RNA sequence: UAAUUGCGAUAACGAACGAGACCUUAACCUACUAAAUAGUGGUGCUAGCAUUUGCUGGUUAUCCACUUCUUAGAGGGACUAUCGGUUUCAAGCCGAUGGAAGUUUGAGGCAAUAACAGGUCUGUGAUGCCCUUAGACGUUCUGGGCCGCACGCGCGCUACACUGACGGAGCCAGCGAGUCUAACCUUGGCCGAGAGGUCUUGGUAAUCUUGUGAAACUCCGUCGUGCUGGGGAUAGAGCAUUGUAAUUAUUGCUCUUCAACGAGGAAUUCCUAGUAAGCGCAAGUCAUCAGCUUGCGUUGAUUACGUCCCUGCCCUUUGUACACACC
């Protein structure tokens, strides 16, 4: 490649490797494959980028929330229970450690681990409190794509806090195996849980 | 409900059982093993010293140790 | 590291000052099992008798042990100052008292009747057995157990 | 004197508040309206405004 | 190529200077090392209760190098954080304004600051060339 | 009250002001307060054109 | 004689001052070198016109970037437009329209708007409530 | 020739750089150096108070800004066009004050 | 069990009792011909992909 | 929304009225124009005023 | 349509108010005006490294110029511009580009007719009528009281920990306030473990406090899941400051004491984008005392861009045995 010396002193490390491909810190988000072709444009990752901790514009109109590179909405998800409102550099941290344990847990790209645990895992079917009139009769529908990468994220997250909890197995531990046991249908991960539990209703009541 | 000393013999459970795994951090050491923590990272940072295993991510919250091959 | 797999010179909970005390687990969060001493008071006791805390408490054995409980029960004469002790300047003696495992609520008992004979407000309100300091009662502490 | 501006113009307003209560209540059988100040070294002004200055 | 302290990282630069004056071995650290909190904002003295002073020196030597002048209300209102004061919410909290000024004691007797004109305490000669030669070690140890 | 805002108002609007209105509030004939509210011409509530258009 | 530009970047309430000169490659921030930025995290998000261009559009110009106002987060995003659209206000002025629009189009299909400051400003506290949507708990009874 | 500054305050904007206006309109005549006139970022007196009498539910508020504004001149010049520029400059609603040193 | 594609051919309206499921009317991505009225949860665009536990269900307006 | 009101569609009504020979399909020409000709108070509703104008000559030159 | 906003249609035609418009404040401006009461560039003088020509700094003004940022007078700038679609082929909306911004750009100030037996006679030397007026229902003073405590409710703070506590270490704001016949804010120097006290400066304030070196944050570690080093009420002992006086701990500091609480039911509160939510500051209060409110920044989301099902609100129709008007 020959690196450009300068100046200024800046590792080859920073420039060699992440100049003229701008994969990541490490591990691409190119060459990456989408499993299933009902996340294909609703899951961003066309575009590689660096930090997740971009000034996010997009809630601001309707559709724009899907266009942000899906580790971002992960880490955005990562902020719940109140007292981590707020603590995005936490959160991306916390990223950034999850997704080097399953690179050591699994050889494969961390990135494909995580959005075929959102293929695997998005929930595809709903049940509906419906009135009419009386006795909160239930019903199923089918579900928005986009709706099922929400419900898919906010399952990942919530499964990881809930487990970590009051558990010494810390936070990115916990996620890694959640997506881990995702990515595959273990039905050990509270995610897959609850994707069967919600389908399995969705069956019953339809 | 763990251990808070050594004996020897847990210590040579550790070195051979660390290299068997190719993931290692105090909480997972902990829960296979039986160790309270402290004493796990004072073994990771013998076993970083001697070399036996790979910190690839090292954070004062949390370090990632890995296979050596 | 640091590992030392000795077997014989660790053991399991010890007693110290008519109290027991496990020693499993280090030594200056490990004497506050001790009612009347502290974080603060432990952590200076033990600076003041140079013991290493990368230890637990059941090794540091007798010697240092009374090294301890010499240490801890004769501030002044090793060079604690007088302020961070219990009780400070304890009205019947003047003399300065750091105060221990049983005799801190035994001369919490003898402050209470030595106030409450002279029939002071605050040793009133103890023996009626309401709240002392000089705080609102109508709201809270009710169910008060 | 020796006074902060912001302690020196709040002194000004409600310096026109307590003559405009006072000429608000002795005028009031003349027909007075309002006053203009008018602040200058050397022998400052106030200017009273009514409607019967004849009886001022 | 000329190095200054600007062109070296915090912790790793505070760390070298603080086992400096360490291996230097002068300091005029005060007796009463282990008892003083540093601030009423702590609840525990510095844990690490041998190096902690050290390390102090080193923090104030490196912030004096990047700015002016300072006394001590500049120190205090620095290091002190937020005191757990209660059920009461937290707030800010002045620090232990003794060892900071027995700190500034020690660095004029050794020679890193002087009190200053314009008030204050600032750098001086033998402590600028000080830290250079340490940042110069700390970034000549990249094998 | 009557004759006598009547009076007020037809005063102000010939001495040429685009508009007027006089509320007496309190306590008329009876033990009952009741207002009565005297307006001719046409007069703005909304925004800062009441403040640089309206003496009150 | 002496080239220069000084621009400028700001976000939510932080200022960075920037300014290129010619030069041989020197960037600094405060004195400090760039690499010594420490959110620890956004080090890369201040490389990131960097390693976007390339370093060999730092030929011969050197950099100084001052910081005011603006927390930790968005004083380094502060510090990497300014960066960003000084590089570009020198593309402007001392190379050529092909050049400035190369690196302009390279930030804006990469438009993390490091060629605007980003226009969201605080609303103001109100009252009902500690903030300037929400309000108090209310009680009813 | 004496170097003074002028300092002038008040809180009607027209009045105050019509002030201004003449004070730089006699400068520009009578060629002084002068340091062109300099704005100061206003005082913002905010008195927030409760807008009710008695204590009332609905508890709301309202705020008052007045809003002050400061300017001050620097100047050059003999004790005649210093009292000159000093005593027929006057208007009534804005404060002059005139340091010497 | 043959999970069903999907392909949007045009949504109608969020309709429900509190408004909280669209219709829209899907082409089954394999057969152009059939086209089919279904009641989705969240939001749905245009031309995108729908999967089905079912396809012979076609649920009408709820209330 | 944008819809304008009556204060604005009037005055840009009779302002084609009597002046069709100016009046282009450009908004800063119209703007400028309505800054010489009409008598205005405020920056914000002059550039309503010119916008709808430059809207009405905008369908005029379609019909 | 945010709208009795408009396009229109028509026994109505012209109007007035209300919304809007107006006003503040936030954003954008290489464009004028200028800034020792703000920066910047250069020059000296000088510290130090590297020495190579460079870099880091100081240097009240050693001294010269400039306004990018701060500022604010003057303005400009947006009109939904351009384009496609969509619609009686209108008002409008929807999408894309452009830019500082396209929900009325945000957020406020203002906000009508008619009403309430809504609050205030205790803000008022604003007032009526009843009442009292010298052993007073006037003051004024010395204590007490409003702070009492089986209990029911409202608002909030701290939490139930490892996304955590603790300890180093990095160290980043905006709104403000501040003393002439007073002790206001305090930099700084000393002493104190701390609270604080001293010696004295600066400042009537863009200067001095002040970049208020705020908290959260983030790095290097101690702890290992244990009501434990979580939580920190209770409670004793001492030490100070404020005040004529501090007990019914004023409040602050130092040690010891370690309680209930293991994320909390039926119910129910607030929020649509720099927002909620976390995080501290300044002010009102003040001789001290904020756990409150009024406002500021710091970090900054997930989720719907909908509906009339519930709590209700506007317009029309229909119905009434209601008009104090479904209580």
């Amino acid at each position: 490649f020959t690196p450009v010396v300068l100046a200024t002193p800046i590792p080859e490390e920073v420039q060699q490797a992440q100049t003229e491909i701008k994969l990541f810190n490490k591990w691409s988000f190119e060459e990456v494959e989408v499993k299933d072709a009902s996340l294909v444009d609703y899951v961003q990752v066309r575009q590689p980028i660096f930090v997740a901790h971009t000034a996010g514009r997009y809630a601001n109109k309707r559709f724009r929330k899907a266009q942000c590179p899906i580790i971002e909405r992960l880490t955005n998800s990562l902020m719940m229970n109140g007292r981590n409102n707020g603590k995005k550099l936490k959160a991306v941290r916390i990223i950034k450690h999850t997704l080097d344990i399953i690179n050591v847990l699994t050889d494969q790209n961390p990135i494909q681990v995580v959005v075929d645990a959102i293929t695997n895992t998005g929930p595809r079917e709903d049940t509906t409190r419906v009135g009419g009139g009386g006795a909160a009769r239930r019903q199923a529908v089918d579900v928005s794509p986009l709706r099922r990468v929400n419900q898919a994220i906010a399952l990942l997250t919530i499964g990881a806090r809930e487990a970590a909890f009051r558990n010494i197995k810390t936070i990115a531990e916990t996620l890694a195996e959640e997506l881990i046991n995702a990515a595959k249908g273990s039905s050990t991960s509270y995610a897959i849980k609850k994707k069967d539990e919600l389908e399995r209703v969705a069956k019953s009541n339809r | 409900q763990h251990a808070v000393i050594l004996d020897q013999e847990k210590y040579d459970r550790i070195l051979k059982e660390v290299p068997t795994y190719r993931y290692v951090s105090v909480s997972v050491l902990v829960d296979r093993l039986k160790i309270g923590g402290s004493l796990a990272r004072i073994a990771l940072r013998h076993l970083e010293k001697e070399g036996i295993i790979k910190p690839i991510s090292k954070h004062s919250k949390q370090a990632i140790y890995t296979r050596a091959t | 590291s640091l590992v030392v797999q000795e077997q014989g010179s660790f053991q399991h909970i010890l007693r110290l000052l008519n109290t027991n005390v496990d020693g499993n687990i280090k030594i200056v969060y490990a004497l506050t099992t001790i009612k009347g001493v502290g974080r603060r008071y432990s952590n200076l006791v033990c600076k003041k008798a140079d013991v290493d805390l990368h230890k637990r408490a059941g090794e540091l054995t007798q010697e240092e042990l009374e090294r301890i409980v010499q240490i801890m029960q004769n501030p002044t004469h090793y060079k604690i100052p007088a302020w961070f002790l219990n009780r400070q300047n304890d009205i019947t003696d003047g003399k300065d008292y750091h105060t221990l495992a049983n005799n801190v609520e035994s001369k919490l008992r003898d402050d209470l009747e030595r106030l409450k004979k002279i029939r002071a407000h605050r040793g009133i309100r103890h023996f009626w057995g309401l709240r002392v300091r000089g705080q609102h009662t109508k709201t809270t502490g009710r169910r008060r157990a | 004197a020796l006074i902060s501006k912001k302690r020196k113009l709040v002194a000004d307003g409600v310096f026109y508040a307590e003559l405009n209560e006072f000429f608000t209540r002795e005028l009031a059988e003349e027909g007075y309206s309002g006053v203009e100040v008018r602040v200058t070294p050397t022998k400052t002004e106030v200017i009273i405004r009514a409607t019967r200055t004849q009886d001022v | 190529p000329g190095v200054s302290v600007r062109d070296v990282a915090a912790q790793d630069f505070i760390n070298a200077y603080a086992s400096f004056l360490q291996r230097q071995g002068k300091l005029e650290v005060p007796g009463y090392v282990d008892i003083v909190k540093t601030s009423s904002g702590n609840e525990m003295p510095p844990q690490d209760a041998e190096g902690w002073f050290y390390k102090r020196a080193a923090s104030v030597a490196r912030h004096i190098y990047m700015r002016k002048q300072v006394g001590v209300g500049k120190l205090n209102k620095l290091y002190g954080g937020a005191k757990s004061r209660g059920v009461r919410p937290y707030k800010h909290i002045d620090a232990s304004g003794s060892i900071n000024r027995k700190v500034l004691q020690a660095l004029e007797k050794i020679g890193i600051v002087e009190i200053s004109p314009k008030g204050g305490r600032r750098i001086s000669e033998n402590g600028q060339r000080d830290l250079d030669r340490i940042a110069a070690q700390t970034l000549e140890e990249d094998e | 009250i009557r004759r006598a805002a009547y009076g007020v108002v037809r005063y102000v609007m010939e001495s040429g002001a685009k508009g007027c209105e006089v509320v007496v509030s309190g306590k008329l004939r009876a033990a009952r307060a009741k207002a009565m509210k005297f307006a001719d011409g046409f007069l703005i509530h909304s925004g800062q054109p009441v403040n640089d258009f309206i003496d009150t | 004689a002496v080239p220069s530009v000084q621009t400028f970047g700001k976000k939510k309430s932080a200022t960075a001052v920037a300014h290129v000169k010619a030069g041989k490659g020197l960037i600094k921030v405060n004195g400090s070198p760039i690499t010594l930025v420490e959110p620890e995290i956004l080090r890369f998000k201040v490389y990131e016109p960097l390693l976007l261009v390339g370093l060999d559009k730092f030929s011969n110009i050197d950099i100084r970037v001052r910081v005011t106002g603006g927390g930790h987060v968005s004083q380094v995003y502060a510090i990497r437009q300014a960066i960003a659209k000084g590089l570009v206000a020198y593309h402007q002025k001392y190379v050529d329209e092909q050049s400035k629009n190369e690196l302009k189009k390279a930030f804006t299909s990469y438009d993390r708007t490091l060629l605007i400051a980003d226009s969201r400003r605080p609303e103001p506290k109100k009252f009902g409530g500690k903030g300037a949507r929400s309000r108090f708990q209310k009680s009813y009874r | 020739i004496i170097k003074i500054r002028i300092t002038l305050t008040s809180t009607k904007v027209k009045q105050l750089e019509n002030v201004s206006s003449n004070i730089v309109k006699n400068a520009e005549q009578h060629n002084l150096v002068k340091k062109g006139p300099v704005r100061l970022p206003t005082k913002v007196l905010k008195i927030s108070t409760r807008k009710t009498p008695n204590g009332e539910g609905s508890k709301t508020w309202e705020t008052y800004e007045m809003r002050i504004h400061k300017r001050y001149i620097d100047l050059e010049a003999p004790v005649q066009i210093v009292k000159r520029i000093t005593q027929i400059t006057i208007e009534p609603g804005v404060d002059v004050e005139v340091v010497v040193a | 069990t043959p999970v069903t594609l999907a392909k949007v051919i045009k949504v109608l309206g969020r309709t429900g009792s509190r408004g909280g499921v669209t219709q829209v009317r899907v082409e089954f991505l394999e057969d152009t011909s059939r086209t089919i009225v279904r009641n989705v949860k969240g939001p749905v665009r245009e031309n995108d992909i729908l999967v089905l536990m079912e396809s012979e269900r076609e649920a009408r307006r709820l209330r | 929304g944008r819809v304008r009101t009556k204060t604005v569609k009037r005055a840009s009504k009779a302002l084609i009225e009597r002046y069709y020979p100016k009046l282009t399909l450009d908004f800063q020409t119209n703007k400028r124009l309505c800054d010489e000709i009409a008598t205005i108070q405020s920056k914000r509703l002059r550039n309503k005023i010119a916008g709808y104008t430059t809207h009405l000559m905008k369908r005029i030159q379609k019909g």
